[PDB]
């Protein structure tokens, strides 16, 4: 999981 | 003829319309923006999903801010007279009100203004859908156990609430786009679009939670944000 | 029992819930804000409309910024366990993200944060509706011929698009509230709430245009803005 | 007609  | 109703958009033009997908994965080193692993999964999923809805899909990859603006200007100057609708999907980094080109930001208003009722006349009165997978800030959700307006007939399907990060899985794609494609595949021949997007809200809210070795970013939740200036119901199907 | 579906909010609690109407007409002279002629028509219309939907309506008039915050804090600390939903209507001046108390501004986020899923536990999972008649800026539309997110289950029915003025008639009330009450009266026993609000969008967009002796403000149009973080369909009725 |  990564943030944009 | 008998009694007629006009509560839903006419979606039986010869063409459903364009679906422009801007897929920004790799950014100029000088911007410091990270590569968006997982975004090709999203772009492929969207291409297939909108293909099955009979949209003319155009995929564009790694566009600069200048290329994004030129593309949307050019698309807005096409003749859309035979098209029912318009769809634009933006996959990138962002902040509130902003989408990242590969070399710097573009105001979302700059993009959407090209399609205003008074600036794109062949789309006046037709639904203009902007689907945006991008951050809208840096908040994290911890969860809990004779004239028409020029801004009319737009729908903005944002991946996340105002002010918040948006989550993307490097293997599976973004939570929002994953969920959006799944709900369109299941319900586009059955449900009005706002109801489909409400199912997407529920899917994202209930089926995803972040996992991180970093406590700041661990166990976080997301809710998308439907922003509608539509004036009619939107069904992707029509009656013969 | 047979197959069950859970795509719509449970609206058959013993009570529909509170409907708080904050009606700010008269402002402190030092703020320079004008009196909002027509707003009592709106407040009365809303009171009757939500009464008929079986909400417990509380009307409040001319509240300071301090009184607005105290009111919403206190309401958020009530036991809403027996209530299906919550409604708050704000009638005032405003700007983007801001509503006017009689003596100065309140951030809308400050108000809505009291009702977050983690801060008002007796409303967790229940729809929280904020209906906002206020300006969102100064643009004019010229027209053309195990956990859930804390921001989940909110619906913001804004009178106007981001960045834009919102119009109020001194005799008839605001375009948006006029239209909202009319559509609830006609369709609340028939249509899902997003579809009602879409009819409101169309009514405001098509049936109103400003008249002014001032060319800057003359012949202008408005489109409302539905912002949904809802996770289920919302019907004001239930099945017996 | 007036603005809010």
């Amino acid at each position: 999981d990564e943030v944009d | 003829s008998g009694i007629s109703l006009d509560n839903s958009y006419k979606m039986d033009y010869p063409e459903m319309g364009l679906c422009i997908i801007i897929n920004n994965k790799n950014f100029h080193k000088s911007t410091g923006m990270t590569s968006r692993s997982g975004t090709d999964v999203d772009a492929a999923n969207l291409r297939e999903t909108f293909r099955n809805l009979k949209y003319e899909v155009r995929n564009k990859n790694d566009l600069t801010r200048e290329e994004i603006v030129e593309l949307m200007r050019d698309v807005s100057k096409e003749d859309h007279s035979k098209r029912s609708s318009f769809v634009c999907v933006l996959l990138s980094h962002g902040e509130e009100g902003i989408i990242a080109g590969t070399n710097g930001p573009v105001d979302l208003k700059k993009i959407t203004n090209f399609f205003r009722g008074d600036r794109c006349r062949s789309l006046t009165g037709k639904p203009k859908l902007f689907i945006i997978q991008a951050c809208r800030g840096t908040e994290l959700d911890c969860g809990i156990e004779h004239k028409i307006p020029v801004e009319a007939d737009f729908l903005y399907a944002y991946s996340t609430a105002p002010g918040y990060y948006s989550w993307r899985n490097s293997k599976d794609g973004s939570w929002f786009i994953q969920s959006l494609c799944a709900m369109l595949k299941q319900y586009a021949d059955k449900l009005e679009f706002m109801h489909i997007l409400t199912r997407v809200n529920r899917k994202v809210a209930t089926e995803f939670e972040s996992f991180s070795f970093d406590a700041t970013f661990h166990a976080k939740k997301q809710i998308p944000c439907i922003v509608s200036m539509l004036t009619k119901e939107l069904y992707f199907y029509h009656l013969h």
